[PDB]
DNA sequence: TTTGAAAAGCAAGCATAAAAGATCTAAACATAAAATCTGTA
DNA sequence: TACAGATTTTATGTTTAGATCTTTTATGCTTGCTTTTCAAA
């Protein structure tokens, strides 16, 4: 059987895009290919300039690592908030061969093993470049007589915090002893992720101390002074300006979110960027008047809908308070510009090459912009006051404009990319009424589900439950009589009603019941056994809500 | 309980609380009935499948219509993490070849082979897991530089694996659906570095589903941008017949 | 109450580290130096738990007691008083 | 405004779970000389 | 047939992942005793 393997190949036996007909399936197949289209169109042209901003971000470090290298002691440098997946590239320069060492604290068990790992690593590039070796200090002894060159060896120690400081520190202190042998250099790469007060305490005072003598700090977090995030906002308002529009709500979430993320916030935001951009395109069905060529293809649907605009209401009841023509009205005034995202890149270029402030973050810019807060956004410098005229700008509530929006207030996109799982489960166990539809009828309305009925009970008990009392007070809400007559009701199966006909049918069932849900508790990890070898009480683990 | 909260904080710290051996019961499972594996089997599978079973098969043709919607997000590089209350098992199996081999296969003109792991097996085992992923996917042998120092050969071939397909055409090649990402073999964290690193492939469509309350706790930053989790919750109360008979249900 | 420069907990560690590399303090419960390669070997491939907690929790001993240090320092030294209890 | 009393907290004792690690083995990873296969000359 | 070369067999060394068992220490239940705030007079 399949079912019991631990993994098995199948090559299923077959007998044209995952897009649906909106419009309650009255929309034409044709505005569903441009659909996907103009969303291949939108994906394409934010990722390519998002391919090329990361390409610049690891060329840019490569380029200060490079000169902060090499522009009796270490070099040493701490790379602060740094992932560890940066390629460094030493230079190719002419009597010196230059080694880039890289360890892992899973290539890291001990000292023994860092010294030949490192010295196998040294001894291969060696002999890659242009007889046995033991793969100790010695060969870094005996280097300019077995090549004939000076040796700079750089290490780069790989995710830092994680590695025993014990290790590391025995480490250094054996590196120490190459200090002699006047044509080695060494310079050391700490990839710290926590703080360097924390890698300050978990060392030895000497090893500071000789750590002290040539060092520098090279901070390059994911927003490290927002730089890299505002060129992926930015080309993502490029993407869509005069095409869609962002609501408050959504760079409210955005903000939020990217403050929840520490080290990888830049592809969480293009992430819930795409995922808004593939919900929109797929939900909307007024996505293919994103391009000018489709007006043409309106139907009364379309128009049924477009009426349905609380800023389109609005203008009516202005209108009456002081088809065709409503074709023509839809036709002209999704025209204009919307020039939000020119004003946004106009104060991000004021402020950055001008005024020289740089430690500022275009997605809160632009928050301040929907909300029309520029101004309370600006006065935190105390630099742009004789400009504060110069950059004011407000919005324009243009009419069914949120048939073209991106905004958060269904919570898809909290459901999808940042659930409440523990919650949800939880909530699903207590209302399975909001699982189940309310449609063997009559023990279907009567009882619940045994899973459910179980929580019900579990949520309503103490930390410690006696499994006899529980099942006693699982057993007392069942109907006796239902449950007798559901049982009955299969007269193919004879071993059923013999079970039935004894006195003791419902303690059984009951039994069963609970056993099953009691061990779907504890696989899901509700509920905790006490003994291995007792089996009389349990603890839950879990409580709902926190 | 004798308690004033129940859910939140609150209710943490109150139903805690210090309860006396006068108090507690001594009921054991001596004054319960005594069952047979087969009655239990019997019971088992006539509850399973006549209990709720009409609003059962309801629910599951409401969740069908989200299958366009699944296949949608795979073609974007997301993973699917299916989790909720009840079994997953067939809805993951159904949506899997039933419906996205044959899509996938038609989409980009044999149906796309699709590779099942069963996290609810203790004996699910990774480096065979990856025998079969070479096996379907024939990646290019390690050099001698690439092999390190003793330097584990699965996850060395996977980043090679990785800067190889970077360059190839986004085509969905293999189809992953992992059972119980969450179970007691699969969770621990060298099968779930082996995992995240394929889920990092474009080419590879990563099916998944999880059990326990505290399954994200399995994944760190880095595992979580590596995997590109989107979550669905498709809870159901189905019974979970295959995964309970990996465990000892009469005790 | 009765001036030494009361030196502040962060010039403190270096004396610490003094003192345990000059074998007057031993971790708890440490064997040390093992008899043979094989069970020395067999400890270079584990992580003891002393060495993933943060050096002011460690469990030390003394080698030398509060008595034996009674016995040989000098009684014109000015901590004398302190190694009686 | 009191009452008092049942819940909460303290503490000695003791069985028991569990942390730490000593000791060891399987398995992945790695090398190598002699024998044996294998395609040609 | 002979033979150079490639692969297999036999044989052993290196390193990591994990199991088992022991010893010492945390911890959870028992039971008796003291303090304390909360639902009625």
């Amino acid at each position: 059987a399949d079912a019991q393997r631990s993994h098995y190949t199948v090559y299923p036996s077959l007998p044209h895009i995952p897009f649906v007909k909106l419009l309650s399936g009255k929309e034409s197949e044709v505005n569903v290919e441009k659909r996907w289209e103009l969303y291949h169109q939108l994906h394409s042209h934010f990722h390519d300039q998002v391919d090329h901003i990361i390409d610049n971000i690891e060329a840019d470090l490569k380029a200060e690592i490079s000169d902060l290298l090499y522009s009796r002691c270490f070099n040493t440098i701490f790379l602060l908030g740094s992932d560890s997946t940066t390629k460094i590239e030493l230079k190719d320069e002419s009597s010196r061969y230059n080694v880039l060492i890289e360890l892992t604290p899973k290539e890291s068990p001990n000292v023994r093993m860092m010294l030949r790992r490192s010295m196998y690593k040294l001894y291969s590039a060696a002999d890659a470049e242009e007889n046995d070796v033991s793969y100790d200090l010695s060969l870094v002894e005996n280097f300019k007589r077995l090549f004939g060159k000076d040796l700079a060896m750089v290490f780069n120690f790989k995710d830092v915090d994680s590695i025993n400081f014990n290790t590391l520190d025995n480490f250094i202190i054996l590196l120490k002893s190459a200090f002699k042998y006047d044509h080695v250099k060494i310079s050391l790469i700490f990839n710290i992720n926590t703080n360097l007060s924390n890698i300050e305490k978990n060392l030895r005072q000497s090893t500071i101390r000789l750590l002290k003598r040539n060092y520098h700090k090279l901070d390059v977090s994911s927003n490290k002074g927002f730089k890299y995030g505002n060129q992926i906002f930015q080309s993502f308002l490029d993407t869509v300006d005069g095409k869609l529009n962002l609501s408050d709500r959504f760079v409210e979430f955005i903000l939020s979110k990217m403050a929840n993320n520490t080290n990888h916030n830049l592809q969480l935001l293009t992430k819930m960027l795409d995922y808004s951009l593939m919900s929109y395109f797929f939900q909307n069905a007024f996505s293919v008047f994103i391009d000018p060529v489709n007006v043409d293809f309106l139907n009364d649907d379309y128009l049924k809908i477009l009426s349905r605009c609380p800023t389109f209401m609005f203008f009516v009841e202005g209108l009456i308070k002081q088809n065709r023509g409503l074709e023509e009205f839809f036709v002209e005034f999704l025209v204009r510009e919307n020039p939000i995202n020119g004003h946004a890149k106009f104060v991000a270029r004021f402020l950055e090459e001008e005024l020289n402030i740089t430690n500022f973050n275009l997605i809160e810019l632009y928050h301040n912009l929907l909300i029309g807060k520029l101004d309370s956004y600006l006065d935190r410098w105390s630099a742009c006051k004789e400009y504060k005229d110069r950059l004011h700008f407000e919005p324009i509530d243009t009419i069914f404009q949120e048939l073209f929006t991106l905004d958060n207030r269904s919570g898809l996109l909290t459901q999808s990319i940042f659930p409440s799982y523990k919650s949800n489960i939880e909530d699903n166990l207590l209302s399975w009424e909001q699982v189940l539809p309310s449609l063997s009828g009559d023990l279907d309305k009567i009882m619940a589900p045994v899973l459910g009925q179980l929580f019900k009970l579990y949520r309503e008990a103490n930390m410690t439950i006696n499994i006899y009392d529980f099942y006693i007070a699982f057993r007392e809400t069942l109907p006796k009589e239902e449950i007798l007559n559901f049982i009955r009701k299969d007269p193919s199966n004879t071993k059923l009603l013999e079970l039935a006909e004894t006195p003791d049918a419902f303690d059984k069932v009951a039994l069963i019941l609970f056993m099953q849900a009691i061990f779907a508790f504890e696989n899901m990890g509700l509920i905790k056994f006490q003994s291995t070898k007792s089996y009389d009480l349990v603890e839950k683990c879990v409580w709902r809500g926190i | 309980s004798a308690s004033s909260f129940l859910d939140t904080f609150e209710g943490y710290f109150d139903q805690r609380k210090i309860v006396r051996t006068n108090a507690k019961s001594r009921h054991t499972m001596s004054m319960a009935p005594d069952v047979t594996r087969e009655e239990f089997s019997l019971v088992s599978n006539f509850f399973n499948e006549n209990f709720q079973k009409r609003p059962r098969q309801k629910l599951f043709e409401i969740q069908k219509k989200m299958f366009p919607q699944y296949w949608f997000e795979l073609t974007q590089g997301f993973s699917l993490l299916f989790y909720g209350v009840g079994s997953k098992r067939n809805f993951l199996e159904e949506f899997a070849i039933d419906y996205l081999s044959p899509k996938i296969a038609y989409s980009q003109l044999n149906s796309i082979p699709c590779l099942i792991l069963n996290g609810y097996n203790p004996s699910c085992n990774y480096r065979d897991v990856f025998k079969e992923i070479t096996d379907l996917l024939v990646p290019a042998e390690l050099t001698r530089s690439e092999t390190k120092y003793w330097g584990n050969h699965v996850i060395l071939q996977i980043q090679k694996m990785i800067d190889f397909y970077k360059n190839q055409p986004l085509d969905i090649k293999l189809i992953l659906v992992v059972h119980n990402l969450d179970g007691p073999s699969i969770r621990k964290n060298t099968f779930q570095t082996m995992l995240s690193f394929l889920s990092v492939i474009r080419q590879i469509a990563i099916v998944a589903s999880t059990d326990h309350i505290y399954a994200p706790l399995l994944w760190d930053n880095m595992k979580a941008q590596n995997y590109n989790f989107v979550f669905h919750d498709i809870s159901n109360f189905e019974p979970s017949t295959v995964e309970s008979t990996f465990q000892d249900v009469m005790k | 109450s009765r001036t030494i420069k009361l030196w502040l907990k962060k010039d403190v560690k270096n004396v610490w580290e003094n003192l345990v590399q000059l074998d007057f303090f031993t971790e708890k419960s440490a064997v040390g130096l093992r008899d043979n390669a094989t069970a020395a070997f067999y400890a270079s491939n584990y992580q003891f738990q002393g060495t993933m907690i943060p050096f002011d929790l460690r469990s030390y001993q003394m080698q030398i007691i509060l008595q034996e240090l009674r016995r040989i320092i000098p009684k014109s030294n000015m901590y004398y008083s302190w190694t009686q209890l």
